[PDB]
């Protein structure tokens, strides 16, 4: 049979080659081949030669020049329609057991679903669930239930297959219209974009109301509205004022972390000797951690906001 | 045991996986 | 125990699993009472629980999985009592 | 017959060759061949020549290039899908008398099963069981029953075949749905992984509750959460602080017991001269027992935890 021929091929190609092939095979195929492999006792020379001949004849046809379909498709979609459309199309293309289905669900919904269950059952399901999903679910539980689950998981001794099957059937029965669960449309960022499109008086009202509410997401939107990479679109005088109001080291670090166009714009806005000194210091220095560069850019953006509010800078 | 074994060992693992899948389907 | 029906009812913890059975050919409806503690113990044992943790009072309706556990107990109990 | 030809072949290949062949034969085949061998009185030259010719004709066909199927399959599965998936698939592939069936069961279940029996019967079953399984079962018995069984085993004189058959039949009758008994899903380690995925505040609550409970498994999880080999993923400053807070000998021993990447990372975090001295001492020293290396690594991990709690180290 073809399974026997594949088993003989895997035996005769070497452990490394067979292991590499199994990395390109599904779980069912790997399990079936391994089960067939363990029962192999003899492989005669005629059988070996026939297997080699058949495999070579099959490989003559393909010879398919295998391509990484996922990576190539992602790159094509990105370079064609941007990151957002590419990611949306990949999600559409990508889109089962009850436990596996729960792993494909929202944390709060699954948490409330299993919350109406015996704590041992909750612990068993969470063990059978993905670690990240289980951690998200447990963070939403009450302190007493969370402690009970953590205690039970620390003393988990395995479940009977019949109990596992019954639990899976119950979870399947409890399922709802989870098809196309959740949707990425917008929020916060879209609100910031809309605010940027509303009048100066309207954005004054916006500052007012956002400060009035929770305050935390208000500051988050303060940070979000306008970014450091948007400084390239500002007029030269505002950039020069920023150079005046920004320390040399912070500006140098920010330019190091920024794009060559923004760096060249800042250098042009600087004097010749100062720009040359900045370039020399950049060349003579070493790599800077991303956190430090981000902090310096945040400080520079705070200075940008301060100058813009006073009217010295136009955004 | 000629050089055919070495040539097969040098083939791409994806090709071997596809051949194995085809044989399993034909089973 | 021989007692009026209300006396038996008042001693049953709320909630409790009550199953209606008929003893054919005799006319009537029998009851099988399972305490919540026994159901919790069975669920804990069936899912690998070692029983170290004491049971917590809940006062909640039994889940469908617990319903199936109770049915699994009930079938064996029915066979035994019939025999 | 083929059995007679095989017997003649075993006689004529030599004692060592026949012994090696019996190592590749099942118990029934070895018993049958040995029974046939003991009744052999004469092997004529014609019979010998015919047996040789038939064996050579059979060996011309195979000539099968026998491979260790178990070892090769294990290596392929490991190098393909990791140790965990390989072990799971091997267990699935691998998966009888009543006594033999009891040897394939959980210690506590078998202990409670035979506990409801006469002590002499218990001793006979334990003698017929595997030594490790019997030791596990006896450890779970009460002191009186354990002492009685040990006394009875010390004076065991053999059992009648009819009694053995009746005992086997009774044990077979007492069997339950033991198919797919037990299951390796998770526990403790999975709990530690989930804790590592829960927030900093959540892990504070975790320390709290685990200390609150039994305390012993709390320390076991303290040890389990994060390992010495995970130090490679820590930032350089934390590694340098660890070098500051760790004695030279302990660090040297731990690097000797660790992987070359971690050793190179630690050497890079050290100064040039100190690293050179450490390498020279490693080369000039000799092998160190695993227990000592593990103890030094445990001390270094305790120092790591102490530094991380104080905020000087980020894990």
């Amino acid at each position: 049979s073809g399974t026997d021929k594949s088993v003989i091929l895997l035996m005769t190609i070497g452990e490394d080659r067979a292991a590499e092939v199994f990395k390109h095979l599904s779980t069912r195929e790997v399990q079936a081949l391994s089960t067939a492999m363990a029962n192999v006792r003899q492989i005669s020379n005629k059988q070996l030669t026939d297997v080699l001949s058949e495999f070579e004849q099959e490989a003559e046809q393909f010879a398919a020049l295998n391509i990484n379909a996922n990576e190539y498709l992602r790159s094509v979609l990105v370079k064609a329609l941007g990151e957002e459309r590419a990611s949306s199309l990949l999600e559409d293309i990508l889109e089962t057991s009850g436990i596996e289905t729960l792993n494909f669900m929202e944390p709060q919904s699954a948490a409330d679903l299993i919350r109406d269950e015996h704590p041992q059952i909750i612990a068993t399901i969470l063990v059978h669930l993905k670690r990240s999903q289980a951690a998200d679910i447990l963070a939403l539980f009450d302190e007493r239930l969370r402690h009970d689950v953590m205690l039970r998981i620390a003393t988990f001794g395995g479940v009977q297959p019949a109990a596992l099957a019954e639990l899976t059937e119950v979870l399947n029965g409890l399922l709802d219209g989870q098809n196309l669960k959740r949707s990425k449309m917008g929020g916060v960022r879209t609100a910031a974009e809309i605010i940027n499109l509303m009048k100066t008086q309207q954005e004054e009202a916006v500052i007012t109301a956002v400060r009035e509410f929770d305050g935390e997401l208000a500051q988050k939107i303060i940070d979000e509205m306008f970014l450091f990479e948007n400084l390239v679109d500002v007029d030269d005088r505002s950039i020069q004022r920023l150079l005046q109001e920004v320390d040399s080291e912070s500006l140098l670090i920010a330019l190091k972390g920024a794009e060559p166009p923004l760096r060249e714009k800042f250098l042009r806005n600087m004097s010749q000797r100062a720009a040359d000194i900045l370039r020399d210091d950049l060349a003579n220095r070493g790599p800077v951690r991303l956190s430090q560069v981000e902090n310096e850019q945040k400080a520079i953006l705070l200075i940008v906001r301060r100058l813009a509010e006073t009217g010295e800078m136009v955004i | 045991m000629s050089q055919r074994i070495r040539e097969m060992s040098d083939n791409d693992p994806r090709v071997v996986a596809l051949v194995i899948r085809q044989w399993m389907s034909n089973d | 125990r021989i007692q009026p029906y209300h006396e038996f009812a008042r001693n049953l913890p709320v909630p409790t699993n009550l199953n209606l059975i008929h003893l054919k050919p005799l006319r009537g409806t029998g009851l099988v009472v399972f305490s919540p503690s026994l159901v919790f113990i069975a669920v804990d044992n069936l899912f690998g629980g070692d029983g170290r943790f004491p049971t917590k009072v809940e006062g909640r309706e039994f889940t469908h999985t617990e319903q199936r556990v109770i049915n699994r107990m009930l079938k064996l109990a029915l066979e035994g009592y019939s025999d």
